[PDB]
């Protein structure tokens, strides 16, 4: 250590930050200027040494200067500042310089245990009511201060969001670092709990719904979910279920912390005249309960208390805050700029947060904006491009893999939520008949889709065993039930079956799918009957509903087969001609423009004795001239029905490649067949390799008046889907020729100083 | 002739952890008897310039040695106490009996440079074998000098870089076992006319006269070996109780003042403790208390921030070995020269004698001509005072005057710290930060205002709201409380508002200047 001869400087600073007088505290004159050299100090720092917040956390001048200084403060500025230097000083250590790969030395640990200890003795400053109290003061000055907001009130307002994320953010340190024992839980697990119990006495839950509420949603936002993000860490929803049932400048820190560094740990796992009275008692108990709550400002803070006020915040953060914080996080996830918002709180938000409103059944006017088509395409875009850059990265190593396998258990558990709700909201007929006919339509809109789909055929056969856990694999298999349920109500009744189940459902029953269902058999017992019930109705449509019969019986497999054999738990008819009739099968066991080289290319296709590889891609690349001609025509045609593929709508208003992804090994592996692979270097199209992953890149900016007579020599012209309109835009490729030339695949000191002075 | 071997103690009063004992002690066999020997020669452990404190905490600790030796060894051994000239003493020793070898502790500093040539060219040309152990620092300095490159390692992160390729220092030795060992007697003419005590002497026998001043001493310090080990006993506690708690060096992290004091630099500075055994009995303790606490919930992490002051005492020594004006400008090429105010002998006189009208300075300065020992932070508010925030010296009078009444003046520490308060030399050069401001720090340290009243006896019915900015006080106050201040209590001598922002205006001026 270091700063040692830099102590009593540090200390009489900090002294004269603040001094007290009698019983009134009085602050400095200078304080300002006291605070801005602590900041720039504190700020210009080195790098990797971190010596000066090291000193900060030595001298223990937090709690002694710093808090006080925060709580008794009156003007604007030097509040501003106190605010700022906490920020500053209280970020997390995982946002600083990556500390894992320097925790190896023992002057690394050292330096990070030092860096633990002043959070964790910042967050036990914090833990006083007062300061807290000094925050939501300074929140609510500025907030009632005028009913216009200038940008520097915005981005103070966004540092008193950044503080008590911070705040919030810091139990890491306490959560495994400290390591408690049996004297250490009464107090350990009741920090957090009085903090919460005086972020809330303070009525820290008005701010928040208000400042969702206030227009200028977009400055906070990002903070704004993730304080949300973190508020929950502890509180599964499990005892959140049962109480909703018995309802009835180099450096910084606002970017050197918000890198994405997404809080782990999941942080998860007449009837509306029963709705209007549950609202005038949430409303009622909820101002019951804050009175008697400021009553027993100190009390007993436990966990059961904590479920009851997240409850009370959360019945009207469903009812108010919920669709103004996630459009407005949705249109910034839209933006062209480099975002730096984590895309995981807000996979987590419409996880965690879409159960609650489907199962209170929630009137619709405050959620129509959220239970939407475009929210799936993009969750789908999302999960395409998150599993392009997992296998790009799974090659080269080095890079991060917990947040891409929680980025995947979150994408997929939201495509659950989405239809879950949507099956619930099909069981529930309060609603009226418009309502019905949004649901029938947007289930249409579902039922003509293809991307989704077969998602989970890109994450079911390029999923690795050794690389996620077994409820990844329940979760996924109960995507799988839910989106086949939703495709046999929703498409057979609307759409009658366009997706041509028996040619589609064999892109399904591939048998790798059929490896991991029977791990499923193997932990039989953890799925109970709901995730059972969802196995053999998916086997019935491959053994009973699909002419393969002698090919469903793997080694692996087969011996399972007989553990139900074994076990035979009462199955009922619809799969006993699945596990009784089937068994006796192997019981009693079988044992230039026009026609070119590119002609050649296609004949070829027909000489593997089939087409049907072509139509399964080609209709992309007839569809790639589409959704950039809308994009320049600019109008709006009946959507919907007119899907506009959500797999490219997304990258091609962000002009990037639009992949044509693996889907079904049949035609997977046929991307690494060079007869398909041809055509797609021929006139000249980026190859896999060259971006790393195995899903074939379609580029874009190829002036989509050429991208329909190269379209039409591929394939065959099968204009059943009238998914397009280009009456004008059919003239230009081989009537308007040489637009772009024959180009192909081508490359293009201080003893220093001293001596300087003293010479 | 059967032979002695000479023991010099100019340092490291002690006989735990003694190399150049152990070598003394060594060839008992052959018949070589041990003579050991203080020369009072005017300039051995700071006698140039020495107060009336630091003159009694050298006396007292060479009793203890005596009276160590005289126990050991049941009178039969007995410390020789000399006053003159060192080279003439060994040389008349020499004739008398026949030496063999003079062992010594290491003083690395360059003002012994000098007297060691001398003695080195006394045994050379009489044929007698030079010993010189070092045990005064954790590693020889001119090892680091030549590990760095021929060049001292310029940072306190390249120096523990330094250290950490060179290992770690060695643990302390065994203790002497004096009680065989053979003692010579002498002529008593031979003592008479060397010039040898025959009695332990007073501080007024070398005209160093005890001030008036020194009965306001509330604490009383004691040297020697015993002292040393019996306050080992309580900082130990000092720390295992911030070990418990989990965080290091208690007396810069919580800083007490109104107390005893728990500081290892007097004993450490003259000998009277070896810094091999502080180093390592806080560095086991250390050790100890992270094994049989990892059950608890607090767990320790390891390294070096245990004795981190200790490294810093090595950064100065480093650096000081090679540099002959290391406590000057002047021919130094370690320090810009920065333009100092004239040296006015009213403002000095009034900062050295307590007269400054500061109460925490007042307080401190005062506790240094009654004590001869300040707090760390004191000692910075005092010198941040003279040198940067204040009167703008030149910091050659307060490293003297601290050099002369300290009871730990160390010539390298103590050039090194005045050199960085000043900011001259090393990291954190020219510094335009916040400057130790006496008024704010003092009500902190002493909210209740016991320290002030205890080292500044005209403030007694001076309440706690008043006593640390008596100017404050109004004249009606001032007469029924009897703190009249220009007749009772000096009027601040300088303005230091507006003294502290003309400084840092000349010193963003040095800055700027010395690029290009
Ligand atoms: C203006 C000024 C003058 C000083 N004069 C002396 C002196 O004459 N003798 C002396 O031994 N120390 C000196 N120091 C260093 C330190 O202030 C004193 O040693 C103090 O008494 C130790 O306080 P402590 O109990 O916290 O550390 P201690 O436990 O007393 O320290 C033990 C050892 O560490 C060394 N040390 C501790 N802190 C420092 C530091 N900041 N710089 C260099 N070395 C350090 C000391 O030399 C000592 O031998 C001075 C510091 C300043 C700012």
């Amino acid at each position: 250590m270091d700063w040692l001869l830099a102590t009593p400087q540090l200390y009489s600073a900090f002294s004269s930050l603040g001094c007290l007088e009698g019983d009134t505290y009085v602050v400095n004159p200078n304080a300002l200027a006291i605070l801005e050299e602590i900041n720039y100090k504190l700020t210009y720092e080195d790098q990797t040494l971190r010596t000066f917040r090291r000193a900060i956390g030595f001298g223990q001048n937090v709690r002694s200067d710093l808090i006080p200084l925060l709580e008794n403060a009156k003007d604007d500025a030097v509040l501003e500042s106190v605010i700022r230097i906490l920020v500053n000083l209280t970020v997390p250590v995982e946002c600083l310089f990556s500390v894992d790969v320097m925790y190896r030395t023992d002057v690394g640990r050292h330096t990070i245990f030092e860096l633990n200890k002043l959070l964790y003795t910042s967050k036990e400053a914090f833990t006083e009511a007062r300061s807290t109290k000094s925050v939501v003061e300074y929140m609510k000055h500025i907030l009632e201060s005028d009913p216009k907001l200038s940008p520097h009130k915005c981005d103070q307002i966004n540092n008193c969001l950044l503080l008590l994320r911070n705040i919030l953010h810091i139990p890491e340190t306490h959560a495994h670092c400290v390591m408690p024992m049996m004297q250490s839980m009464p107090h350990g697990i009741s920090m957090q709990n009085t903090i919460l119990w005086n972020l809330f006495i303070q009525s820290i839950d008005k701010l928040l719904l208000y400042l969702m509420t206030c227009p200028q949603r977009a400055f906070w936002g990002v903070t704004m979910v993730q304080l949300i993000a973190l508020i929950y860490k502890d509180q599964h929803v499990s005892t959140l279920q049962k109480l909703l049932s018995l309802w009835f400048s180099d450096s910084s820190d606002n970017g050197s912390n918000g890198r994405g560094m997404g809080g782990g740990m999941r942080e998860g796992t007449s009837p509306m005249d029963k709705k209007e009275l549950r609202r005038k008692k949430l409303v009622k108990r909820s101002k019951s309960s804050l009175i008697n709550m400021k009553g027993l400002v100190q009390h007993t803070p436990t966990d059961d208390d904590i479920s009851n006020l997240l409850k009370e915040f959360t019945v009207d953060f469903l009812l108010k805050g919920y669709s103004y914080l996630v459009e407005e996080l949705h249109m910034q996830l839209l933006s062209n700029a480099k975002v730096p918002i984590d895309t995981s709180h807000f996979f987590w938000l419409v996880t965690y947060f879409l159960k609650f409103a489907a199962q209170l059944e929630l009137d619709m006017e405050h959620i129509d904006t959220i239970l939407t088509y475009d929210v799936l395409s993009y969750l789908t875009y999302e999960g395409v491009s998150l599993c392009e850059q997992l296998e790009l990265n799974a090659r080269q190593e080095g890079s991060d893999l917990k947040p891409y396998l929680r980025r995947m258990h979150l994408v997929v558990t939201a495509i659950r939520e989405f239809l879950q709700a949507i099956d619930t909201y099909n069981k529930v007929t309060h609603l009226n008949e418009d309502d019905k006919a949004h649901l029938r339509q947007l289930q249409l809109q579902i039922s003509e889709m293809s991307d989704l789909r077969c998602l989970f055929v890109l994450l079911l056969r390029r999923f690795n065993p050794s690389i996620h856990s077994k409820q990844y694999l329940q979760d996924l298999v109960v995507t799988n039930h839910i989106l086949l349920l939703i495709l046999d109500s929703s498409a057979k009744l609307g759409g009658c079956q366009t997706i041509r189940l028996s040619e589609h459902i064999t892109q399904f029953a591939t048998l790798e799918v059929m490896h991991y269902y029977g791990i499923l058999l193997e932990d039989f017992n953890n799925n109970g009957e709901f995730v059972n019930d969802c196995i053999f109705t998916m086997m019935h449509h491959i053994g009973g509903d699909l002419g393969q019969i002698g090919v469903l019986f793997q080694p692996i497999i087969l011996k399972t087969y007989s553990r139900i054999w074994e076990a035979d738990y009462e199955l009922c008819d619809d799969w006993s001609d699945l596990i009784e009739y089937v068994i006796h099968k192997f019981m009693n066991t079988p044992p230039g423009k026009p026609s070119d080289d590119v002609q050649i290319l296609l004949d070829l296709i027909i000489k593997e004795n089939k087409a049907q590889h072509l139509l399964w891609l080609q209709r992309i690349l007839i569809e790639c001239c589409f959704v950039k001609l809308t994009l320049r025509s600019g109008l709006k045609v009946p959507e919907g029905d007119h899907i506009m593929e959500p797999v490219a709508y997304h990258c091609i208003c962000k002009q990037k490649s639009i992949p044509v992804v693996q889907w079904n090994n049949e035609q997977s592996t046929t991307m690494l067949y060079q007869p398909f692979v041809l055509l797609l270097h021929k006139l000249g199209i980026q190859l896999p390799a060259d971006a790393g992953s195995i899903f074939a890149r379609i580029p874009d900016y190829w002036t989509p008046e050429t991208m329909y007579g190269l379209a039409k020599k591929l394939g065959p012209l099968d204009k059943l889907n009238l998914k397009f309109d280009a009456s004008e835009l059919e003239d230009a490729t081989a009537s308007s020729p040489s637009r772009y030339h024959h180009t192909g695949p081508r490359n293009s000191n201080w003893l220093q100083l001293v001596m300087r002075s003293k010479c | 002739t059967r032979g002695a071997n000479v023991i010099w103690f100019r340092h490291g009063l002690r006989l735990h952890d003694n190399p150049a004992l152990l070598a003394a002690l060594a060839d008992k066999d052959q018949g070589i008897a041990l003579i050991p020997v203080f020369i009072f020669d005017g300039e051995s452990a700071g006698t140039k310039n020495v107060g009336y404190n630091r003159m009694r905490f050298l006396l007292d600790s060479l009793q203890d040695i005596d009276d160590q030796l005289q126990a050991a060894t049941d009178g039969r051994g007995r410390l020789l106490v000399f006053e003159g000239e060192p080279a003439y003493i060994f040389r008349r020793l020499h004739e008398q009996v026949r030496l063999h070898r003079i062992c010594i502790e290491q003083d690395c500093e360059p003002i012994w440079n000098e007297r060691d040539e001398s003695i080195r060219s006394l045994c050379r040309e009489l044929n007698i074998d030079f010993v010189e152990k070092v045990s005064h620092t954790l590693w020889d300095p001119q090892l680091v000098i030549e590990t760095n490159g021929g060049i001292p390692p310029l940072t306190y992160q390249m120096f523990l870089h330094t250290v950490q390729i060179i290992g770690l220092p060695p643990r302390p030795t065994a203790d002497a076992r004096l009680e065989d060992a053979t003692f010579v007697e002498l002529d008593p003419e031979f003592c008479r006319s060397l010039k040898l005590f025959e009695q332990l002497p007073t501080p007024e026998h070398f005209n160093v006269y005890g001030d008036n001043m020194g009965f306001l001493a509330k604490i009383n310090w004691r040297g020697g070996e015993t002292q040393a080990l019996l306050l080992l006993d309580e900082r130990l506690k000092v720390e295992q109780h911030a070990f418990e708690r989990g965080f290091y060096l208690p007396n810069q992290a919580l800083p007490n003042i109104h107390d005893s004091p728990k500081s290892m630099s007097a004993h450490l500075r003259f000998g009277c403790l070896s810094v091999r055994r502080f180093y390592w009995s806080v560095h086991d303790l250390f050790k100890n208390v992270q094994l049989r606490a990892c059950v608890r919930g607090v767990q320790m992490t390891g390294g070096a921030h245990i004795t981190g002051q200790l490294i810093w005492r090595e950064y100065f020594y480093t650096m000081s070995v090679n540099n002959p004006n290391y406590d000057r400008m002047e021919g130094n090429d370690i320090c810009l020269s920065i333009p100092w105010a004239k040296p006015n002998e009213n403002l000095l006189q009034s900062w050295r004698l307590g007269q400054t009208g500061f109460p925490l300075i007042d307080g401190a300065m005062r506790q240094l001509l009654a004590e001869g020992w300040l707090h760390h932070t004191l000692r910075n508010t005092v010198a941040t005072f003279l040198t940067r925030g204040g009167l703008w010296q030149s910091w050659e009078h307060g490293l003297q005057h601290f050099l002369k009444y300290l009871l730990d003046a160390d010539w390298s520490v103590c050039a090194g710290n005045w050199m960085w308060v000043s900011s001259s030399a090393f990291e954190r050069l020219l510094d335009s930060s916040l400057v130790t401001c006496p008024v704010a720090l003092a009500k902190r340290l002493d909210p209740d205002g016991t320290y002030i009243k205890q080292y500044v006896p005209e403030l007694m019915n001076v309440p706690k709201e008043f006593v640390h900015e008596p100017w404050r006080m109004s004249a009606e106050q001032q007469e029924q409380y009897e703190c009249l201040i220009g007749v009772h209590y000096p009027e601040r001598i300088i303005d230091l508002s507006m003294a502290v922002k003309r400084n840092m205006l000349a010193m963003k001026s040095l800055r700027n200047s010395l690029i290009t």
